[PDB]
DNA sequence: ACTTTTTCCGG
RNA sequence: AGGA
DNA sequence: AAGT
């Protein structure tokens, strides 16, 4: 993110959620479980289609 | 390396043998030009390279804002302000050393703990 | 309970602090690669484990 | 978008190989 | 899985490890060198000097390929020049004269000559050299893996106990070769390429 | 049957090919593909027997 | 703008990691064959190597991006002048269109109208055209010699979204001109005022309407779900 | 997003005369090796030249931009690591404020 | 001794697989025949340096007294070695000559690198007797030692026609086994030929499969 | 102390229907993405009108 | 050189 | 265009 | 995303 200094490695720049839900994510912390969930979105919908046919 | 090319065409520089005084020469296959070797050295291919480890080290490297800053004491001069950055050779393998570039005297300092350079 | 979230911050402290103690091993060149992966690859590996460890 | 369409870009369209062996001139959007 | 004896002896492992895992030229390579030496019994290169003075003691191309091999590299897939040279004297047969730097000396070097037009005849041999030539194990199989398995086994008492075992995993696959490899167990390797299974073990 | 211009009858012989053709195939790989004046393509009699949604 | 010819220029690296001809070809359009860099700078004016070296590799300390241009020195070499270059870039046509010529005018003109249409498309700006080709073989070769990355196709900074405005500008000028083939039609048909208007109207109104962003009402490949009913079940949809 | 927008699509002449005006060597007139680390300067993907000291020209642009002189959507980002200073005046740019 | 003790070592393992495959096809041979240490192979086929001599290596083996009780027409088999890499049309009209002179019914041809195309040609040439190839570097480990390698037993004509009774099958409607099946091979089934397959079961203990030969 | 911008509000990240989500971040990545969905299917006055 | 599948249900 |  |  534009909010970081360039090659940092640290746990913060990567994607570590440090926090639980219960107190809440940090604008760093929400962009990225946003990336991580996006994923698991396109897994379900393509996993889907593809698990239907192999039924077939 | 360092290849040189002919001076009357600008045409590059082939190798050619004087079998006769066993001696490297250039020629050039546009015109008749020919020239001795400067180098034994005709062609190197190097593998594990070292050079695009540093690129890019303008004087200007200091007013990049995106890059960040460390108070290691600089080997020349003693200042600790230093833009740091890592091997710019853009390959899977690169270990994670650092390059710090002093602010004063613009010299460039690794936090190698196994090696020493002059790059 | 609040003791147990002070325990709980301190947990995830140590292995952040496990995590830069491996960055700058790395930096240093002193970082020793395992058979069949990149220095990098090594390095990642230990940092998403240490962190994982810490989330359980 | 829709007005620099209307403003600029339809005038721009109006004529670029508008000339014809009769060309176009200025265009009114009523 | 290791020959039925060596089950937790770990360096009958490393051995087998060494014996199958692919390693080529190009893999302990920092880089090559053509160069123009004209006199085959003296060298412009000043470090090379000493090299000669031996591998002459206890005709050929003037043209010189010159290719420096990593220390730590010869060392991770363990290696010595002499096996190196070994390969590409084996390699180019009578064809290429072969001379090396000793595995004591502070630099690794290999000095390779022939036996007109020559300039691109030698880029072809350094072509050949880094990709077409392996040094150690089995081609296809890349990076391979010692693992400590717990393996359920009778006792002498009767009883199935925790006898762990050593086991190499593979990063490819060559069934047909690395089954007639000495000190495995041919009766208890296994693939995940059944296709392979298949060709090589039955339907 | 009349007088036969040769040259319009191997031209006007490769069109009832054609139809004859893309009636019962209209998506062949040497791509006229017969269409309906409204551009919509001719619903071939194996367009009508093609899988999922259509005949078996 | 202005009837955007979508010419894509592609400048290929031939030979992988490891293999002997690590040669540089570039598929010009309009042009069968991937033309040899140094034939392109040498039809562009550009005749001599270490001219032609000068526009793509700056430092003249970097020996290993050197290096790795000689073989096109190598391969380029047969070819020597500004005028061959040209005849062996009107050989491989669009089929060939025969007479020497008829090929050396040819080539003249795609590399003025259909080479990097951008930058510009008129006559005397070869030397732009040649230190950009080098720019693109620089950084081309920049990424092979592992000094820069690859590009990352789904960067959003290199992605443009056309809204409103700019999908009728595309739609607009197509109708626009194809009210200027039948204002042509009607002269023509003047041996010695009927204008249809309607084309224009009844264009953009099936456009909006269908979301069919094609010509016209014969659609497929159009490009449809353009336009779209606006939903109004709550304000916030 | 709330605070997203669109690049509307402005003129390239008024900077590319202007750029001429504050320090930029023409194309046609480029020794790649005399003047060797020259910033090379771009506007929409267009190679126009070179500018000897990119750090006075970056700071005069935008200073422009942020006066008004310049269109307040017009991007131009100088990255001097790769020693390039790329200009957009492109109609479809997505750009936020900050 | 160098690197020329490994070729012996393995020229061992492979006539140990040899001698094995052929006890197994239903013929003659002692366990101790198998087990013939390495030393003594050695002391054997090995000349004046230490080498291999596979020349003398060629046996003749002949049915088990159990095997003409099942296949009576089952005659006898040679296996002939060759000590040049490249089998050329030569070394091969000797070998195919010797099984047609000495009636015999099988012969298997263990060769280092190729059989010539010429030579290989010669093969089918002799009828009713049946010529068999096999690259020596295959033999150096068996196949059917291998966990994942379940029994295989050649049926008789009598067999294999109750097989079809027993179970009302038409030859076709029978799992199949192909010719070149690494376990057909090693028991050299003709076209016709059925196995019984019995594996072990983690559901009933000892299930029996059958495949035809294809 | 490079920092040559600041942030408005990080709440701008989101658009119109994620907009309407209370608390979002003390929620789980795609629980957000199916209200981002669902408001779209609620129902009263779209307009005066 | 060249083809074909991809879970189930108001206009 | 939309639900599971 | 695979495979004649
Ligand atoms: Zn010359
Ligand atoms: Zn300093």
């Amino acid at each position: 993110l534009p909010h970081f200094s360039k090659d940092d490695y640290s746990p913060e720049s990567k994607g570590f959620v440090e926090n639980s839900y219960l107190r809440g994510l940090t604008p760093q912390e929400f962009f990225f479980h946003a990336m991580g969930g996006r994923e698991g979105l396109i897994d379900t919908a393509v996993k889907t289609a593809e698990t239907g046919y192999i039924q077939r | 390396t360092t290849f040189r090319f002919c001076r009357d065409c600008n045409n590059m520089l082939y190798p050619r043998e004087d079998k006769e005084n066993n001696r490297l020469l250039f020629e050039c296959r546009t015109c008749s030009y020919v020239e001795e070797a400067g180098s034994p050295l005709v062609y190197r291919h190097e593998l594990i390279t070292n050079i695009g480890e540093t690129a890019g080290v303008v004087q200007d490297i200091g007013s990049d804002p995106t890059l960040p800053r460390s108070d290691r004491e600089c080997p020349k001069c003693h200042s600790r302000e230093n833009v740091f950055f890592q091997s710019q050779q853009r390959r899977k393998d690169t270990s994670m050393v650092l390059f710090f570039v002093c602010l004063s005297c613009s010299h460039i300092f690794t936090s190698d703990q196994k090696n020493k350079r002059t790059q | 309970d609040g003791p147990t979230m002070r325990e709980i911050t301190e947990t995830i402290a140590e292995a952040k602090k496990k995590v830069l103690d491996v960055t700058k091993e790395a930096q240093a060149n002193l970082l020793t690669a395992k058979h069949g992966m990149t220095l990098r690859e090594s390095f990642e590996d230990n940092v998403v484990r240490f962190l994982n460890e810490a989330r359980d | 978008s829709f007005n620099q369409f209307v403003d600029y870009t339809l005038q721009d369209i109006i004529c670029e190989d508008s000339t014809l062996i009769i060309s176009f001139g200025k265009i009114y959007v009523t | 899985y290791l020959e039925p004896g060596h089950a937790a002896d770990q360096e009958q492992a490393k051995l087998i490890r060494s014996a199958i895992e692919h390693t080529t030229l190009k893999s302990v390579t920092i880089a090559s060198e053509i160069y123009y030496d004209p006199d085959p019994r003296s060298t412009v290169i000043p470090e090379d000097e000493e090299i000669i003075q031996l591998h002459f003691s206890l005709q050929q191309s003037p043209w010189l390929l010159r290719l420096e091999l990593d220390r730590a590299a010869m060392n991770d897939k363990d290696l010595t020049m002499g096996q190196v040279g070994e390969r590409i004297k084996q390699t180019f047969k009578n064809d290429l004269f072969v001379i090396w730097s000793e595995d004591n000396d502070e630099k690794l070097i290999i000095r390779c000559r022939v036996v007109a037009e020559e300039d691109h005849m030698l880029k072809k041999i350094e072509n050949t050299m880094l990709e077409n030539i392996t040094l150690r194990g089995v081609e296809n199989i890349e990076r391979v893996v010692m693992m400590k398995y717990d393996r359920k086994v009778p006792s002498p008492t009767g009883e199935y106990v925790k006898e762990p075992e050593w086991v190499l995993e593979t990063d490819g696959v060559n069934l047909s070769e690395v089954m007639t490899v000495p000190g495995i167990d041919p009766t208890r390797i296994y693939t995940n390429s059944f296709i392979d299974i298949m060709e090589v073990l039955g339907i | 049957h009349n007088g036969a211009p040769h040259h319009a009858i191997e031209e006007a012989e490769s069109l009832l090919q054609f139809h004859v053709a893309t009636y019962m195939d209209n998506d062949i790989a040497g791509q006229p593909q017969a269409l309906q004046k409204s551009g919509r393509p001719v619903k071939s009699i194996r367009a009508r027997l093609k899988g999922k949604e259509g005949r078996i | 703008k202005g009837s955007r010819f979508i010419s894509t220029l592609q400048v290929k690296l031939y030979g992988r990691e490891g293999s002997s001809a690590r040669t540089i070809k570039a598929t010009l359009p309009y042009i069968k064959q991937d033309i040899p860099i140094v034939i392109i700078f040498r039809a562009l004016g550009i005749i001599p190597d270490g001219e032609i070296l000068e526009h793509i590799c700056y430092d003249v300390n970097d020996w290993q991006m050197l290096e790795m241009l000689k073989p096109c020195v190598e391969d380029g070499f047969v070819i020597q002048d500004r005028e061959t270059a040209l005849d062996f870039i009107g050989r491989r046509g669009t089929a060939l269109g025969i007479k020497k010529e008829k090929r050396i005018q040819y080539a003249k003109d795609i590399l003025q109208k259909e080479f990097l249409p951008h930058i510009t498309q008129l006559e005397g700006f070869e030397s732009r055209k040649a230190f950009f080709l080098g720019y693109m073989i620089n950084r081309l070769l920049l990424c092979a010699l592992d000094r820069k990355d690859q590009d990352d196709r789904d960067h959003f900074g290199k992605k443009r979204l056309d809204l409103a405005g700019p999908l009728l500008a595309q739609l607009f000028k197509t109708l626009f001109k194809k009210l200027t083939k039948d204002i042509f039609r009607y002269m023509q048909r003047t041996v010695e005022l009927a204008i249809n208007a309607k084309t224009i109207t009844s264009g953009l109104k099936y456009a909006l309407a269908t979301g069919n962003w094609g010509e016209q009402k014969k659609a497929m490949s159009s490009r449809a779900g353009v336009s779209q009913v606006l939903n109004r079940y709550t304000y916030s949809s | 997003s709330l605070m997203s927008c669109i690049s509307v699509g402005t003129d390239p002449m008024p900077i590319i005369t202007f750029l001429s005006e504050w320090g930029m060597e023409p194309l046609e007139d480029y020794v790649p090796h005399q003047s060797p680390d020259a910033t090379r300067v771009f506007v929409n993907g267009v190679w126009h030249g070179v500018h000897r000291n990119p750090a006075r020209l970056m700071e005069t642009l935008r200073t422009l931009r942020r006066k008004g002189d310049i269109n307040p959507e017009v991007s131009m980002i100088r990255d001097i690591r790769e020693k390039e200073l790329k200009i957009f005046t492109d109609a479809g740019r997505v750009y936020r404020p900050l | 001794d160098q690197e020329n003790e490994r070729n012996i070592s393995r020229l061992w393992r492979a006539f140990r697989t040899v001698k094995e495959m052929v006890k197994d096809r239903g013929y003659f041979i002692t366990q101790e025949e198998v087990e013939l240490p390495l030393e003594d192979f050695k002391a054997k086929y090995c000349d004046s340096m230490g080498r291999p001599q596979r020349k003398m290596m060629s046996f003749q083996a002949n049915p088990t007294e159990e095997s003409i009780s099942k296949f009576p027409d089952m005659g006898s088999l040679w296996v002939e070695f060759c000590d040049e890499p490249s089998v050329g049309v030569k070394t091969m009209k000797t070998f195919v000559i010797h099984i047609q002179e000495k009636n015999f019914q099988t012969g298997i041809f263990v060769y280092q690198n190729n059989i010539t195309p010429s030579a290989m040609k010669l093969v089918p040439s002799i009828p009713p007797a049946t010529i068999e190839t096999f690259n020596e570097a295959a033999l150096v480990v068996n196949i059917t030692h291998h966990e994942l390698v379940p029994k295989h037993i050649r049926l008789s004509s009598d067999e294999k026609r109750e097989l079809l009774k027993r179970y009302r099958l038409k030859e076709s409607q029978l799992p199949r086994i192909q010719r070149a099946d690494p376990v057909a091979l090693y028991l050299g089934l003709k076209r016709g030929e059925v196995v019984k397959i019995i594996r072990k079961s983690e559901t009933s203990g000892r299930y029996a499969s059958y495949r035809i030969c294809m | 102390t490079t920092f040559t911008h600041c942030e408005i509000h990080p709440s701008m990240i989101l658009g119109v229907a994620a907009s309407i989500i209370p608390f979002p971040d003390h929620n789980q990545s795609p629980r957000n993405t199916y209200q981002s969905a669902m408001g779209k299917q609620a129902m009263g006055v779209f307009l005066t009108n």
